[PDB]
């Protein structure tokens, strides 16, 4: 029935005539067309040429209009016809996009079929003000033992993942998508999360490897991926951050929850600098224009925690920023630091010393603080944060230390063993009830006699025990939320029973 | 459609037409020369005036020479007949053996394959070098990069992989040389006749060659790399074979476009490159891929200017490479050859589900003892070597034997060394490094591992040093 | 400077990368010490009895 | 007596080697800060002069 | 001399002032200045000068031509703009150091850093 569906489309096609407000082309070069005419175009309005490419008019000058091109300029000759559409740029949005691969303009690139979305939304909208917001209180669970213990993330906070090349910045933001599967197949409607992933200027083979990683873990039925790759034109890597917040604001407007990841924002300031200097705008520091702060501020301020009178929705934003030689005092690493709330600083030195994920907790902060942790995690990690911070003071005495006080030998002894609890393999996100049990085994003092090399083998043995043989205790910390006095004694003989006969 | 020349400044020639305007990226033939001079259209300027870039020199040009148009971009000849021949940017043969006689002509400007034409499978391609196969394994159909400064060994290490890989390979091979010394394109034409890869008497050759060197005008060092991967696109697409591709150098594609830029009318960006730097780089590097019609292994040498990997030309190629092999001058000045940095080389298949759990805990066991050796050098500078404890006098002596065991005598570097060429297999590289870490060779001095092959020759070289006391 | 994420902080392996006086005093002390250990490990390697029977 | 005489002079001679290395560490911080500003100033002039002559 | 059998040798002392004088000749023609106000193609300046110092074969005459360009550096900086464009063109280096001069070795040549491609090991048989 292949002939029937092709005959179906062409009778269902609309072949109607209209008017236009055209204007000829003056000088096409390097992706900037100059059009004479078009006397009633608004700023940032989408036009379309005679070949089929589309264009967004950025400069409204007296005798001409500067329009960037969504493609390649070898199809644009001098003396063409630039018709008018009559509308600012708009993307399809809805529930139907869940589990698809889209480019920066909402077309389908995965070849399954066209989007059946019935709604449409602008990309240039504003943030909510001061009144429709409320303070962040619910936890956003990542699944990394070092993030949820020391640098937590609430549901509406902006948290920056900053670090050099090749240190696991993409991998931290790829198991946070995997970890929300345990809520997304259940019943509790106010604990589900939806993830969006924006790739800005990466090669096509890398995105084709990451969709297969999220297809394997059955985590591409609630995730959308917006791909503006390296080969695509310079303005399509500019729209693609603003084409993802417009899909993450449909879930905030309708009482649901969301998550978005910009990978990465340091390749949007470069794809926008090229568009500026070809339109002859006045440069500034490192040849960036005067409004690169206004480019990133009005994208991150769209992440908000709404209140109950508007729906109770949320939007959480995680931008990735690549530094060069660990210098965060550059132009773009200081714009996005002063906008967001806290940073996660992944070093390269700790990655080869064995600490993986290589989160430096000396420089990582979060300014929502402890108000986004559950009551169980808050009780044990408040002492762990104080215990680790006393270790980092005395880390420089470990290389030659045996003639020190027994308190200082103790402070070294707990700091090494708390570090081994923080290491974690890739694509293994845990639960908060299993996370609080492992921290409780360490911060109390139940490990200062076990050898520091065995802390990993002890932990994988202990976790597989309490899943099968103590399942009714990890339902009274998940549902309770806090850890009571009854569960404090019940957990106390558990880690004493396992530690007694362990080495076998 | 004829047109006249109205301005000549440097390598940028302005041409005014009258009735028919050719589109951007075409070929224009200058009538009046004894040689062939082709102009490539780059911009439009209004009132029927284009602005071109010249492929050859511009001496002897006068305002008014009638210029023809082709109607198509630079179509080089392509096919099976171009094997064993050196050719120009526009397709003329410069081996002086006659015309390249083939049936297929192909433009050098074409699109990139889509998202549902990508391949996803990964493998491991074994080479025989001890530093490469252990800590950063290469892959079939994967893009490989060779970093490092000037004079550390990028041309020799890319001469080694034609020695090992290209003769044991089934399909064909293409070498594009972009902006390097014209001497070194003759030590390749004379090290591939005496090894029988290029054959001058019949039709059994396996290597094509495309050369645009550093004596050319700067409009011709930026269209040669597009001519290399046009011949290498014919074998992958119109045929089905497994192709290799060697490119040296590729920094001279970015630099040769930063010279014609300011005369085309563009404001400079950061430290001096063009504003369109990361777009035309990403327009070439999206054709060197493995699709569902073939597979292209590709090794590339990337010059890093004055030892700074934060320069905007090398620090944007990192997004297009799977395996990076960062060379270093701080290792090469110790005598450790090949100077590959172990704590700066990565791969996408260093993965215990792909290389097995035994290779994985050996690779990270080497980097952990080398990085912990780095932090110990800060103590020896103030204290000394002897005042250390006996427990970390051993992790230094295990690390120094791991530094020296990585250095391997190459085959094509015989005239530098006089030593012989070794080729350690993959199963022996892991078993050599388990035994230095576990402590099974604590009774030998450091010199017994310098420039050896497998671990068997590390003890045979140990006794031969003993008897001369 | 260092008491903030912005300012310059020093890593591990920064005395040898500078290449000054302490960077040269460290390389000639790792060599003049491990030269004597190529003496004691090579002199005791001649004490294989099977080689002496061949001698 | 000699292991007390030696262990007290190791306390003093490692104390003046941290005063002289912290006195030297502020003088190189000012020169680092003059030179950090002078490179942002210098490569800003090259972009302005490149655009003005065009 | 190269096209007619005989041999030659040429010394450019020096190639830095050949670029300070090409900058000024090209600024006054109203051409936009690049990095350190040098023109955009100060690589194509030197890389067509030193690329003609060839060595020919017996079917074309057998004559040669050998260059020895000189470069001046500003206080040991071998990482500047012009002292690194030429280093990636030549075949060897002779790094004279002023730290070795006043110590007493003359000609002060840093033998650890002064590398050269030997030339298919055509040194001689006796040395
Ligand atoms: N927790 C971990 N433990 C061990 N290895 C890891 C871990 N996380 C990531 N890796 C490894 O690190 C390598 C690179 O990580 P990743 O690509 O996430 O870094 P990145 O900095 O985001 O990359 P890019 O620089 O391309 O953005 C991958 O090969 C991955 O296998
Ligand atoms: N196998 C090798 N190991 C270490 N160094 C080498 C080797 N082969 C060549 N070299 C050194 O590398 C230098 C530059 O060689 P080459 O690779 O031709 O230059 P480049 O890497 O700059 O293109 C030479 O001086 C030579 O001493
Ligand atoms: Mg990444
Ligand atoms: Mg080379």
């Amino acid at each position: 029935e292949v002939s029937s569906i092709l005959e179906e489309r062409i009778l269902g096609a609309d072949t109607s005539v209209d008017l236009e407000e055209t204007g000829r082309v003056l000088s096409i070069g390097d992706g900037i067309a100059r059009v004479h005419g078009l006397r009633n175009v608004q700023a940032e309005e989408m036009v379309e040429f005679s070949s089929g490419l589309k264009g967004m008019s950025l400069n409204l000058e007296p005798d001409n209009v500067g329009v960037v091109v969504f493609g390649n300029d070898k199809l644009i000759k001098e003396g063409d016809i630039v018709k008018r559409t009559g509308a600012i740029v708009d993307v399809p949005v809805g529930e139907e996009l869940l589990g698809r691969v889209v480019d920066a303009l909402g077309n389908a690139i995965d070849g399954k079929g066209p989007i059946g979305s019935k709604t449409r939304r602008r990309v240039g909208l504003k943030a909510p003000g001061i009144i429709p917001r409320i303070s962040v209180r619910e936890p956003m669970q990542t699944g990394i033992k070092a993030v949820d213990s020391l640098v937590p993330i609430g549901r509406g906070q902006r948290e920056l993942i900053i670090g050099d090349r090749q240190t696991g910045k993409t991998s931290i933001a790829i198991d946070t998508i995997i970890n929300q599967k345990r809520f997304n197949d259940g019943t509790d409607e106010k604990k589900k999360l939806y993830c969006i992933y924006v790739a800005i200027g990466q090669k096509r083979s890398t995105v084709a490897q990451l969709v297969k990683r999220l297809t394997d873990a059955d985590a591409m039925k609630y995730t959308i991926v917006v791909s503006a790759t390296a080969s695509d034109a310079a303005p399509l890597q500019y729209l693609a951050p603003y084409s993802g917040c417009s899909m993450g604001e449909y879930f905030r407007d309708n009482g649901k929850h969301a998550l978005i990841i910009y990978d990465d924002l340091s390749k949007q300031a470069v794809a926008y600098r090229q568009m500026s200097l070809l339109l002859r705008r006045p440069p500034g520091r490192e040849a960036y224009p005067g409004d690169v702060f206004y480019l990133h501020s009005r994208l991150l301020e769209r992440a908000a925690k709404m209140n109950d009178a508007f729906g109770g929705g949320s939007l959480t934003a995680l931008p990735v920023i690549e530094t060069q030689a660990g210098d965060v005092s550059a132009y773009i690493p200081t714009n996005v630091i002063s906008i967001t709330d806290g940073q996660i600083f992944l070093e390269t030195e700790l990655f080869y010393k064995g600490i993986r994920p290589a989160i430096n907790v000396g420089l990582s902060v979060s300014r929502v603080g402890s108000a986004a942790q559950t009551r169980a995690m808050k009780q044990v990690a408040g002492t762990m944060k104080l215990e680790l911070a006393q270790y980092r003071e005395v880390a420089a005495f470990a290389q030659f230390g045996s003639d020190l006080d027994a308190a200082t030998q103790q402070l070294l002894s707990r700091g090494v063993r708390l570090t081994e609890l923080l290491k974690q393999g890739q694509y293994a996100p845990m639960a908060i009830e299993e996370q609080v049990a492992v921290i409780y085994a360490g911060v109390r003092g139940y490990l200062d006699k076990l050898e520091p090399s065995k802390i990993t083998k002890f932990e994988n043995a202990f976790l597989s025990h309490v899943i099968s043989q103590h399942q009714a205790l990890l339902g009274k910390i998940r549902a309770d939320g806090k850890i009571s006095e009854e569960t404090d004694a019940k957990l106390k003989e558990i880690v004493t029973n396992f530690l007694a006969g362990f080495e076998a | 459609a004829t047109g006249r020349i109205v301005a000549v400044i440097g390598a940028v020639v302005d041409v005014q037409f009258d009735e028919g305007l050719p589109p951007i990226l075409n070929a224009l033939e200058v009538q009046g020369r004894e040689t062939r001079l082709v102009l490539e259209v780059a911009q439009h300027l209004g009132e029927s005036t284009v602005r071109t870039i010249a492929m050859d020199g511009t001496e002897g040009l006068v305002r008014g020479q009638k210029v023809l148009d082709s109607g198509a971009p630079i179509k080089i000849p392509v096919g099976p007949e171009t094997l064993g021949r050196i050719m120009n940017v526009i397709g003329e043969p410069i081996d002086e053996r006659g015309p390249i006689k083939t049936k297929q002509f192909a433009a050098i400007h074409a699109e990139a394959p889509e998202f549902m034409e990508m391949s996803v499978e990964q493998e491991i391609l074994v080479t025989g070098i001890k530093v490469v196969d252990l800590l950063a394994p290469y892959a079939k159909g994967g893009k490989i990069g060779l970093f490092g400064g000037a004079g550390v060994g990028k041309t020799v290490l890319i001469m080694e992989l034609i020695n090992n890989v290209a003769k044991a390979h089934g399909g064909y091979s293409v070498f594009a040389g972009v902006g390097e010394r014209t001497r070194e394109g003759n030590d390749l034409y004379h090290e591939m006749i005496e090894s029988g890869v290029i054959n001058l008497k019949d039709a059994t050759s396996k290597v094509a060659l495309v050369y645009g060197q550093m004596n050319e005008p700067p409009g011709a060092r930026a269209r040669v790399a597009l001519t290399g991967l046009t011949v290498a696109e014919y074998f992958r697409d119109q045929e089905g074979q497994d192709v290799l591709l060697f490119i040296d150098n590729i920094f001279r594609f970015t630099q040769a476009g930063s010279e014609v830029s300011a005369l085309l009318g563009r404001i400079p960006s950061a430290v001096g490159y063009q504003p369109t730097l990361a777009t035309d780089m990403g327009t070439m590097q999206e054709r060197i891929t493995t699709t569902k019609k073939g597979s292209i292994t590709s090794v590339q040498a990337i010059y890093v200017p004055a030892d700074d990997l934060t320069d905007p030309a090398p620090a944007t190629t990192f997004a297009h490479l799977d395996a990076t092999t960062v060379l270093s001058r701080a290792i090469a000045e110790l005598g450790i050859y090949p100077a590959v940095d172990p704590l700066d080389s990565t791969s996408r298949i260093m993965d215990p589900n792909i290389v097995g759990s035994e290779h994985y805990d050996v690779a990270r066991g080497v980097q952990k003892i080398l990085q912990d050796y780095k932090s110990l050098q800060d103590i020896i500078a103030i204290l000394g070597m002897d005042e250390l404890s006996e427990e970390d006098k051993l992790t230094v002596s295990r690390a120094r034997k791991i530094q020296r065991f990585l250095s391997q005598p190459f085959q094509v570097a015989e005239v530098f060394t006089g030593h012989l060429g070794k080729l350690v297999p993959l199963k022996e590289t892991i078993k050599g490094f388990q035994q230095i870490l576990a402590g099974e060779y604590d009774h030998l001095p450091e010199q017994a591992f310098y420039m050896v092959g497998p671990i068997e020759e590390a003890v045979a070289k140990a006794d031969k040093l003993a008897e001369e006391h | 400077s260092s008491d903030t994420p912005e300012g310059v902080r020093s890593g591990a392996g920064a005395v040898r990368d500078a290449g000054g006086a302490f960077g040269k005093k460290e390389q000639a002390d790792e060599e003049r010490y491990f030269r004597a250990r190529a003496r004691e490990q090579l002199a005791a390697l001649k004490k294989h009895h099977e080689n002496e029977i061949s001698h | 007596e000699s292991t007390t005489s030696e262990q007290s002079a190791r306390m003093t001679a490692m104390d003046n080697a941290s005063k002289n290395a912290s006195e030297m560490i502020d003088k190189l911080t000012l020169t680092f800060n003059r030179t950090r500003q002078a490179v942002i100033t210098k490569e800003l002039i090259e972009i302005i002069s490149g655009a003005a002559a065009l």
